[PDB]
RNA sequence: GACUCGUUCAUACUACAGUGGCCACACCAGAUCCCAUCAGAACUCUGAAGUUAAGCACUGUAAGGCUUGGCUAGUACUGAGGUGGGAGACCGCUCGGGAACACCAGGUGAUGAGUCAU
RNA sequence: GCAGAUGUCCAAAGACAAGCUCAAAGAGAACAGAAAUCUCUUGUAGACUAAAAGGGGAAAAGCUUGUUUGAUUUCUAUUU
RNA sequence: UAGAGGACAGGGCCUUGACCUAUUCUCAAACUCCCAAUAGGUAAAAAGGGCGAAAUAACUCAAUUUGU
């Protein structure tokens, strides 16, 4: 017997675009922008972070019936020019891109001066809502460091503390932030063997980066980036057929 | 000897051929105000909020807008007379009635015709034309053209 | 004996013989019951003005009796 | 080219079908064989097994080398000797079809089949 | 050329085959840390040695499906009239409305906001 | 009139969240067989959702897990 | 209801089928891919609409000047 008979796609029904693509989930998303009916012209903004396995993005989205506008957005590539040059995928660099659109977002409302947010790390401001993306929500992911790069930002994104690292530790969070964790990682990997130190962070000793040098080139990105942000048609494939019956008369 | 809630809605509160699966998420974008016309189509997909039999397929004007439901004003034949009754729906069970549209495009053509008649002061018929009967044409045909037509014999 | 139980005959022209009434469709509807804190802003709001007009109102009076 | 066949997947399986104590011996039996605790079978309880992955693979394929009719159309095969072997083996990039984000499947190309199996269980 | 968030929710799906890669996606290297398991498979985290093999994109198939038109067909059915026909079952006529399956042909997408690369 | 069902059941079978995907079939693995467990492939639901039947449901409304008691007090506009 | 083509089970290369593929005759008030006719509902402007300014509010919004 053969499942996939004509009867069964003739009465199968395909899932939306975005989900058969795994992209979106349509469960969280109708959620996050379903708006109260009581109140008009009330966007309920999202600020959307993805992260791919090179880069992370952040981008503030708002929900129309012709299609999301996109507000503001920061990608972790832009770092380059604010003096982090590897490293994009970090915890790190997720913190310092969610700043990055925190202050575009703000620069291009032109609220910088009225929301400065926080200096280093430890009217009502702009209300956005933490846009997931599939990734799971496990303690100390990337997401909540885009999130705690926002907040200080100025934007006010409601969150619990549960899932920065450690179930609350705000010297953990810090050192993430900072990178810590991965110029511990250079510490104990030099310490350990230098070989694979080396074929492991390889472009890292190429920018010379030294694991001391972490947190202060992020506090030096993190103040930079705070003060300035071919077809076919039926004539030929009736000609094609025709042709190719012709030489298989004899082919085979 | 039954007449539960959902008695005799066998098809009409079934969705149809491969339109399964809950609402479109931008069904929830969709803007609602105060006094505009809105039709009411049960989604049986969504459970709560759902609208009695009776006034599926419906038309009536909001009267109340709450965080997820709107409260529609809907007239009831009822033995001698209609009456107004207020039914309290969610979200997904409404939908924009489109039996207003041509009525508001006719207001705005008509104004921005209106303005310009009256700047070249013209007279002009505002009203709906009701089109009859058609005036006389000479038209012309090939000889070619005409095809003599009579009755087919059984068969 | 057994009885009639049931007809809908003749229902219609009673129905008819007075017409289909119509509601009345007045221009107000009470709010008794209707999206609050939006209707009590909304007597607020007309306090207000009631207050304004009312006291621009007596001040008008006021300098035109002296 | 990266179309080299690896074993995605080792599995060790003991069911004896009844209670514990045997039970309980077979899952410290595999426990000194691979670390690794096991699970348990249903509970209708039954059989205890492990799946392990990396080198310990090729180790434990190499203890159990000690035919060729076996093999399964999906490019896998097992034995026994109580206990028994099962491997399931796949190309790279098999983690398209696991991973959450944008799950797809793998071409009939990319797919191993029994044919090429073989070749690689006699190659190694 | 590509990506993110969407809209439409199969012209967008499915099967097989071919073509494509510098950043772009991705496969891929690893498990100290956050985290996660029988299993670093997945999830999470840190990476940048390798590869378009796959995902992905494009195309192809006397491909299935889907979709548009034609045709089925003024056929089936049906509103109103009849001191119409017929023993009846049923069937015309007058004023009107009017399908479906199947078959044939074409097609296999389009698009909003933002961003990256040249 | 026709085919049935009710006077119950549930601290979870209620609430929320997360993860997962079901029935079945094929192929393969000592005992091991038509059936027992494991792996892969296909799998639009052909499973499951307390009960009758009909609707609804696939990153769920199903399965598993975690935390819980919104199965709470009071009052409206209303539908059948 | 019938045959047609095609690699699991029994006996003596063959027999008996099962099963698969493409067909085929005929049906459903408690079947549905599709789907009429008739019947039904809403709308077709003046106590209103459009377009602006100014006030009011404890509402809403990031906004005493966003919106309502």
């Amino acid at each position: 017997k053969v499942v996939k008979n004509k009867a069964y796609f003739k009465r199968y029904q395909v899932k939306y675009r975005r989900r058969r693509e795994g992209k979106t989930d349509y469960r969280a998303r109708k959620a996050l922008i379903l708006q109260d009916k009581n109140k008009y012209n009330a966007q309920k903004l999202r600020f959307v972070v993805r992260k791919t396995n090179s880069q992370v993005i952040c981008q503030i989205a708002c929900a129309h019936i012709e299609g999301d506008k996109i507000l503001a957005e920061a990608k972790s590539k832009e770092l380059i020019r604010y003096g982090i040059p590897v490293g994009l995928k970090n915890y790190a660099a997720a913190y310092a891109t969610g700043l990055l659109c925190a202050r575009r977002f703000l620069k291009s409302l032109n609220l910088d001066t009225q929301f400065l947010g926080v200096e280093k790390v430890t009217r009502k401001p702009i209300k956005a809502f933490l846009d997931v993306g599939i990734t799971r929500t496990t303690t100390g992911n990337r997401v909540f460091a885009a999130l705690k790069g926002a907040c200080d930002g100025g934007l006010n994104i409601p969150h619990g503390n549960n899932r920065f690292p450690g179930s609350f530790n705000p010297e953990q969070l810090r050192k993430n932030i900072l990178g810590i964790h991965v110029a511990e990682y250079m510490k104990t990997l030099q310490e350990e063997d230098n070989d694979k130190y080396k074929t492991h962070f390889n472009d890292y000793l190429k920018n010379n980066i030294g694991a001391d040098d972490i947190e202060q080139m992020y506090l030096n990105a993190h103040e930079k980036i705070r003060q300035n942000p071919k077809k076919l048609n039926a004539k030929l494939r009736k000609k094609r057929v025709k042709e190719k019956l012709a030489l298989y008369v004899e082919k085979l | 000897k039954s007449r539960g809630k959902r008695s005799g809605t066998r098809y009409k509160f079934s969705k149809k051929f491969r339109k399964h699966g809950e609402c479109t998420a931008n069904k929830y974008l969709e803007k609602l105000n105060y006094g505009d016309y809105v039709d009411i189509v049960c989604d049986s997909t969504q459970q709560k909020g759902m609208p009695f039999n009776y006034y599926h397929g419906k038309t009536g004007k909001i009267f109340h807008i709450t965080k997820r439901g709107v409260g529609v004003l809907v007239n009831k034949r009822v033995k001698h007379r209609i009456e107004q009754k207020k039914v309290c729906v969610r979200i997904e069970h409404v939908r924009k009635s489109r039996c207003n549209e041509d009525f508001l495009l006719r207001k705005i053509k008509n104004a921005e015709l209106i303005k310009e008649a009256k700047l070249k002061n013209e007279h002009i018929n505002i009203k709906r034309k009701t089109e009859g009967p058609k005036p006389a044409a000479m038209i012309k045909v090939p000889p070619s053209k005409i095809i003599t037509i009579e009755p087919l014999p059984f068969y | 004996a057994k009885s009639k139980n049931h007809t809908n005959h003749n229902q219609n022209r009673k129905a008819h013989k007075n017409g289909i009434k119509k509601p009345k469709k007045h221009k107000f509807m009470s709010r008794k019951g209707l999206d609050p804190n939006f209707f009590r802003n909304q007597k607020y709001c007309l306090k207000g003005i009631q207050k304004k007009k009312k006291e621009l109102k007596l001040k008008a009076k006021q300098e035109k009796n002296n | 080219v990266m179309r080299e066949i690896k074993v995605n997947k080792l599995v060790l399986n003991i069911c004896v079908g009844e209670s514990g104590d045997r039970l309980t011996r077979a899952a410290r039996v595999l426990e000194q064989l691979t670390e690794q605790k096991p699970i348990f079978g249903k509970c209708r309880k039954i059989s205890c097994f492990v799946t392990v992955r990396g080198k310990k693979a090729l180790e434990i394929l190499e203890k159990g080398l000690k035919r060729r009719k076996n093999f399964s159309d999906t490019g896998n095969f097992g034995f026994g000797i109580g206990m028994d072997f099962y491997v399931h083996l796949s190309r790279s990039g098999y983690r398209v079809t696991r991973r959450t984000r944008r799950r797809s499947k793998i071409s009939k190309t990319h797919k191993v089949t029994k044919e090429d199996a073989m070749k690689w269980f006699q190659t190694k």
